[PDB]
This record gives C-alpha cells, sequence and structure tokens, in this order.
C-alpha cells in the first residue's frame, strides 16, 4: 500500500478520546533516596586537589586481605586434592616441589598501547621520539605472578580463556611440572560483598547517552526533539504506558567538541540548544544529568557536576536548591537508590581506557565488553588502570573506586553497541547494561524496576 | 551603528553564502552546514571553508557596511564567462535603512527572509560548473570613488590604508522580477528583490 | 673466511652514592659490572653469549633468582666481594683477549 492509504486508515480512525487536558495523568513517583541521606562518595574538593603509589599500596593491601579471606573460606585445611595433599605458601619463592600449593600475589602482563592513540598523542607533543621504537626494540606474551619476592610463569589452559589486566590480585593454586612454571587448576576471587535485599505501583527509568550536540550535526537536534516528543506522550499516545517512565538519566556526552580549538561562543550556543530541550522536558518528566569524557568538565573519572552556570537564565527556578527531585546534577559515578534499587552508573571512561590498550594474550565485540564489565564487577575495582583513568589525590586511606557494596544493576555508557548480561557471583545477581551513543543509532534504554527487564526504543 | 553593524554583516554573509551555494558557483563539498563563523548565525546555513573566499567576502561586506551611509541598493550578479552577460540578478534594497533591541526578533526576521530566499532558489533549474561565475554591483546616492589618490595618500595607520584600498577598489559602470519578503523590524528596514533571464 | 679486523670490547660500572654526590672511587664501592662484545668482528665463535653482567652480593637468597628471572636473556654471575669481581673480569679479559677496550 501507499502512504496515502495508511494515512487514511490511521488518521480517519482516530479515537480523539482521553485527551481531557484538564485532569492529566500524574507521572509515577520515583525518588532517589541517595539525594540527601549522607556520604556522597565521589564528591571531592577541587580546591584540595605521588599519591598514586600511596593509593596502589592501600588497594593492594585490601585486595590481599580479601583474597586471603576468600582462600580461608575456600582452600581451608583439609581441602585435599585428588592424590596429593594441598598446602599453603607465604612467599612466591616457596612453592617449589611436586605438591600443590595456594598463594596470593599480583598479576603482571604486557598490556601494550594502541598505535592509533600513539600517533594521536604524538601529533601534539612538539618533538617527541618515535614511541613505536619503544615496543619494537624488545624481543612478550606471558602471564606472571609477582608477590614482592619473585615472578613465576603461569602457564596453563584455564588462564587462556579468562581476561586479565595487570594489577589484579589472584589467589590461583597450582603445582610446578618441569620448571619454574606453576600450573593452574582453580582460580580464586575475593570474598563477596554484602548486597541490599531486593524489594517486593512500579515505574521505569529512561537512560540515554551519547547525545553529542554540536554546531555541525543538525540531525542530532531533530532526534532530540523526537525523543522529547515521544517521552511527553504525544507520539505514542499510550498514556497508560508512557506515564511509567518516572525520570530520564543522561549518562554523558551531551556536548561534543575538540578542546584544542574552541571558543566561548560555540559552547554557549550548544548549552543554550540543550537548555531549550531541557525547558521542554523538565515540567513533564524528571531528569538526571551526568558528565562524560567529552563534556566540559574534568577529564579524570570522578568528575564533579558541571556548574550552576552554563545554562539558560530561565532555568534559575530549578537551581534554587529546593527543586532537586526534578533535576539532579550528579558526579560521573553514582549509586542511585531508585525506590530501594541500587544501580551504579559510570560515564564509560574506564572500559574505554581498558580497551585503549592491546594485550598480547586472552585470545571489540559486544561479548568482549560484557566480559570486561563482568571482570570489573568481580575484581571489586571500578578503575583497573590507575594512571590513564584516575587523577592525583583521589582519597586518603580509603579509595572510592574499590567496591564496598555490590549493586543490583551496573550501567555503563558511551559504548558502540547495546547489550545486557545477568551474572551470578556468590549467590548474588548483577545485571550489566551497555548504553550506546545517541548520535549514531540513537536507541533509548527503558529499565524496569519490578523485574529488571531492559527494553530498547529506536529513533530514526 | 552600535548593533545593526553586526546584524547587517551576518545577514549579508548568509546572503552571499546561500547565493554562492544554491547557484553551484562553487563545489558543495567545500561548504558545510554550520552555525558559528565568528558570529552567531540565526540558522544552519551552508558556509564555505576556504581561506581566500573567507576574507574576500569579509572585506566585501566591510566595504559595503562602510559605504552604507550613501548606498541604497546592493546587487549580486551572476554572469557567464564565455560571454560577459548578466544571467541572474539578486537585489537587496536599503531604502533609507532606517538610519540614525530584541535580537531574537531580528534573528527570526532574518531566518524568514533566508527561508524565502531558499524557497525561491529551489525552484530554479540546476546550474552547471565550469566558469558560471558571479560579480558584485552597488548603487549609491551621492559618492565618487577612485579619486582619493590625488595627493599620494601618505599613510600613517591601518585605517587610512583600508579607506584608500576600499575607495580605490571600485570602478564605475552603467526577464521576470520576483519580490521576496524583507525585514519589517524597526531599526532594520530591509527589502528584497530578484531578477531572472 | 679469514680475520682482517680487531676485536672490540666495552664495559660499564654502577656505584652506590650518598644523596647524589657524584660517586668517587675513594669512598664509593662498585655494585654492578656490565660488559658487551661486538659479535660482528669476533672470531672463533666461542660460548660466551657476547654479553655478561656481574653483581656483588654478600648473601638474601631471593635477589639472585629475582635478577635472573628479570633478565631471562643474559647469564648473570654473582660474587661475594669486589676483589673477586675484579679477578673474574681479568680472567674474562684474558680468556677473550680483546685488542680494543672502549667506554
Amino acid at each position: 500500500l501507499h502512504m496515502d492509504a495508511l494515512l487514511t486508515k490511521f488518521n480517519e480512525d482516530r479515537s480523539l478520546q482521553d485527551e481531557n487536558l484538564s485532569q492529566p495523568r500524574t507521572r509515577v513517583r520515583i525518588v532517589d533516596d541517595n539525594l540527601y541521606n549522607k556520604s556522597n562518595p565521589f564528591q571531592l574538593c577541587y580546591k584540595k586537589r605521588s599519591q598514586y603509589y600511596h593509593i596502589y599500596q592501600y588497594r593492594l593491601k585490601t585486595f590481599r586481605e580479601r583474597v586471603l579471606k576468600e582462600c580461608d573460606k575456600r582452600w581451608d585445611a583439609g581441602f585435599t586434592l585428588n592424590g596429593q595433599l594441598v598446602l599453603k605458601k607465604d612467599k612466591v619463592l616457596d612453592i617449589q616441589g611436586n605438591q600443590p600449593c595456594w598463594c596470593v600475589g599480583s598479576i603482571y602482563c604486557e598490556m601494550k598501547y594502541k598505535p592509533n592513540v600513539l600517533d594521536e598523542v604524538i601529533n601534539d607533543t612538539y618533538g617527541a621520539p618515535d614511541l613505536t621504537k619503544s615496543y619494537t626494540d624488545k624481543e612478550s606474551d606471558e602471564i606472571m605472578l609477582e608477590d614482592e619476592s619473585g615472578r613465576v610463569l603461569l602457564v596453563g589452559d584455564f588462564i587462556r580463556s579468562t581476561p586479565f589486566i595487570t594489577g589484579v590480585v589472584v589467589g590461583i593454586l597450582g603445582m610446578e611440572a618441569e620448571a619454574g612454571t606453576f600450573q593452574v587448576l582453580d582460580i580464586c576471587y575475593p570474598t563477596p560483598l554484602p548486597q541490599n535485599p531486593f524489594p517486593a505501583t512500579r515505574g521505569k527509568i529512561a537512560l540515554v547517552s551519547g547525545l553529542n550536540l554540536n554546531n555541525t550535526s543538525p540531525d542530532r537536534l531533530l532526534r532530540l526533539e523526537i525523543l522529547r516528543e515521544f517521552l511527553m506522550g504525544r507520539i505514542n499516545n499510550k498514556i497508560d504506558d508512557i506515564s511509567l517512565i518516572g525520570r530520564l538519566l543522561i549518562c554523558g556526552n551531551s556536548v561534543d567538541f575538540d578542546i584544542k580549538s574552541v571558543n566561548k561562543d560555540e559552547l554557549m550556543i550548544s548549552l543554550t540548544e540543550f537548555s531549550k530541550f531541557l525547558h521542554n522536558i523538565l515540567p513533564s518528566i524528571s531528569v538526571d544529568i551526568m558528565p562524560g569524557t567529552n563534556d566540559p568538565s574534568d577529564k579524570s573519572l570522578p568528575q564533579q557536576p558541571f556548574h550552576k552556570s552554563l545554562f539558560d537564565k530561565s532555568l534559575e527556578s530549578y537551581f534554587n536548591g529546593s527543586n532537586k527531585e526534578i533535576l539532579n546534577l550528579v558526579t560521573n559515578p553514582y549509586e542511585f537508590s531508585y525506590n530501594g534499587v541500587d544501580v551504579l552508573a559510570v560515564s564509560g571512561k574506564n572500559i574505554n581506557d581498558i580497551c585503549k590498550y592491546v594485550i598480547p594474550s586472552n585470545d571489540d565485540d559486544i561479548e568482549h565488553r560484557l566480559d570486561l564489565m563482568e571482570c570489573t564487577m568481580k575484581w571489586q575495582n571500578i578503575a583497573p588502570t590507575a594512571p590513564d583513568t584516575l587523577w592525583c589525590y583521589p582519597y586518603t586511606d580509603k579509595d572510592p573506586f574499590v567496591l564496598d557494596k555490590w549493586p543490583h544493576v551496573y550501567i555503563v555508557a558511551n559504548q558502540p553497541y547495546f547489550g545486557t548480561r545477568v551474572v551470578e557471583i556468590g549467590g548474588k545477581n548483577i545485571k550489566i547494561i551497555s548504553v550506546p551513543e545517541f548520535s549514531s543509532t540513537g536507541m533509548i534504554i527503558l529499565l524496569d524496576l519490578e523485574t529488571l527487564e531492559a527494553e530498547t526504543v529506536k529513533i530514526d | 551603528n552600535r548593533w545593526v553593524e553586526k546584524w547587517l554583516r551576518v545577514y549579508l554573509k548568509c546572503y552571499i553564502n546561500l547565493i554562492l551555494f544554491y547557484r553551484n558557483v562553487y563545489p558543495p563539498q567545500s561548504f558545510d552546514y554550520t552555525t558559528y563563523q565568528s558570529f552567531n548565525l540565526p540558522q544552519f546555513v551552508p558556509i564555505n571553508r576556504h581561506p581566500a573566499l573567507i576574507d574576500y567576502i569579509e572585506e566585501l561586506i566591510l566595504d559595503v557596511l562602510s559605504k552604507l551611509t550613501h548606498v541604497y541598493r546592493f546587487s549580486i550578479c551572476i554572469i557567464n564567462k564565455k560571454n560577459d552577460l548578466c544571467i541572474e540578478k539578486y537585489v537587496l534594497d536599503f531604502s533609507e535603512l532606517q538610519h540614525v533591541i530584541t535580537e531574537t526578533e531580528v534573528f527570526d526576521e532574518f531566518r524568514s527572509s533566508l527561508n524565502s530566499l531558499i524557497m525561491h532558489l529551489e525552484k530554479l533549474p540546476k546550474v552547471n560548473d565550469d566558469t558560471i561565475t558571479f560579480e558584485a554591483v552597488i548603487n549609491a546616492i551621492e559618492l565618487e570613488l577612485g579619486h582619493k589618490l590625488d595627493r599620494n595618500r601618505r599613510v600613517d595607520s591601518l585605517e587610512e590604508k583600508a579607506e584608500i584600498e576600499r575607495d580605490s577598489n571600485w570602478v564605475k559602470c552603467q526577464i521576470k522580477l520576483t519580490s521576496l519578503v524583507g525585514s519589517d523590524v524597526g531599526p532594520l528596514i530591509i527589502h528584497q528583490f530578484s531578477e531572472k533571464l | 673466511s679469514v680475520h682482517d679486523s680487531l676485536t672490540h670490547l666495552t664495559l660499564e660500572i654502577h656505584a652506590n652514592t650518598r644523596s647524589d654526590k657524584i660517586p668517587d672511587p675513594a669512598i664509593d664501592e662498585v655494585s654492578m659490572i656490565i660488559w658487551c662484545l661486538e659479535e660482528e668482528t669476533f672470531p672463533l665463535d666461542l660460548d660466551i653469549a657476547y654479553e655478561g653482567i656481574m653483581i656483588v652480593h654478600k648473601a638474601d637468597s631471593t635477589f639472585p633468582t629475582k635478577i635472573q628471572h628479570c633478565i631471562n636473556e643474559i647469564p648473570v654471575m654473582f660474587y661475594e666481594s669486589e676483589f673477586e669481581m675484579f679477578e673474574a673480569l681479568t680472567d674474562l679479559v684474558l680468556l677473550l683477549d680483546p685488542d680494543i677496550l672502549s667506554g
């Protein structure tokens, strides 16, 4: 059929009912209890501002203690192997014999850098040497375990089908076969963290990221207007289903520019273009603003909120400090307690920086990102790569990036594709969700709060 | 002259850019839809990204704005190179110019005028490359150029040099009219015209 | 097929100082001895690996194995004092018999 036939079949059959416009349907109330309770974890003092080693030491000690507790809970005395008896070793140099043993120690790999980022950084240093020589001069692909007393080549098959990044603490237990190379039979992970109980009318949450509103791409504004109209219940017209979206969560990358050559005018134009959209969406559905890697904020991971400025003057009624449930500007990482459901969201700089390296082991697809997210959740360390992601003076004696309580849903954004994965670790349940960019394939993620079911909404 | 200078400048810039783009006088790949060209533009217009054309149009608009005190008409001609004959003529009227606020309203009026211009240009047939070029013609009230060099014009700064190079860059000279909508705002009383064949 | 050149040898020395005092041979002692041999000119193709590292160690039971595993390419020999290291260097120089010493 033609477009005229569909139009005559749809518009002529319009019901034109339920649009009273005087008694509208109220949106489902969804409150983030972490708004005013206490202990903003990623809120640092910019005025306060190497400490990386101090952080490394504390992280290594916490991880070692956790791994030791996990070994005591798993490899306790009397855990005999098939033929031989199992033993424990304190130093890495102590395991030498035809007997299995369990030990704790960090992992050390190659973790070479990508060539693209190499030239990308080289082109802006004013006379740097050929970094390609730094990798090609050496003769590579081997995993070793360092325990402050030596290194042993961890050869085996169970290590091949597992991802690893240098700096992780592992309590693997094996036995040497013919040289100073320890085999592997099982792999241990630190103790499971305590998780809040899942609560037993219910609403949904809209997550969108990768907007990248620039002065050159006009299709982004059209998609933004279409999304604003669809969330307002004007497109779908199913108020019974649209009113279940309590709030919208912008994860990051709302403005995209190259900080090398920008002026105040372009940023102001982009912020005022965003301000409109904001003024049209605010009085209908709440919004959660989060910064990103290309946003006008700090380039490190724990980014403070943008500012009270950088928005239209008509938004002063929302920045009065009293209407916070309608619009909430939060840091880059945050653990939102949406009606008792603890969900952690990150801008995605950690995974993007981990993928920025080329590891010559472990054998850019959706499964790879999901496995990396699962490993990040298991390792209880949000930032595995310290110097590329983290900044100086993150915290004193208590790192925030080390996980202390497992959440219900791990939300990551700024990814090329979309996907979900439900992982079970120590009887717990974690649902990892990969949010894609809104510029290219601007899909909208709808996350439910009753059954943790994520749905997608495409916009062309 | 306090704020109408920048508004008229960006209006003439968008005018020239749209004329050059929609008439295929330059390759469209050299044009990009933008909104900032050192001045906030009221619409996503296709602006060229070539250095020579950039300061060319800049100096042209600067001379036009300086001579506005006596100019009442600004025309952009489109002529062929195989024969020096006028093919298209786009006229911009400046009747008294309302010479000696609400910038958003001025931007809306400029957007409406540019939309009318684009709608008029979209109905014209396709124009080919290979020396289908353009010119520039102006109409003043009472002025005479090309005679400021009778005293060797001993220069002392950049303003005098610019004035001399502007007064010396002009040379004297000697169908279906289609009207368009102009700017009916208070300070900027501008009218639009067009010619064909 | 025949030798028509001169043998070449080099050596480097590292000494522990006290707060960057430009270590002097009167109070600062040597800790490492690194030498390399040019395999291009060398004849007779002996079993010397053309390289070697000598480190002093008073002997705690992990430093030698740690250095050996960190190197994994060149064989490293350890001694108990500096006089033994000098004697070993002299014996190596006499065994290879280089015609040119560099540095």
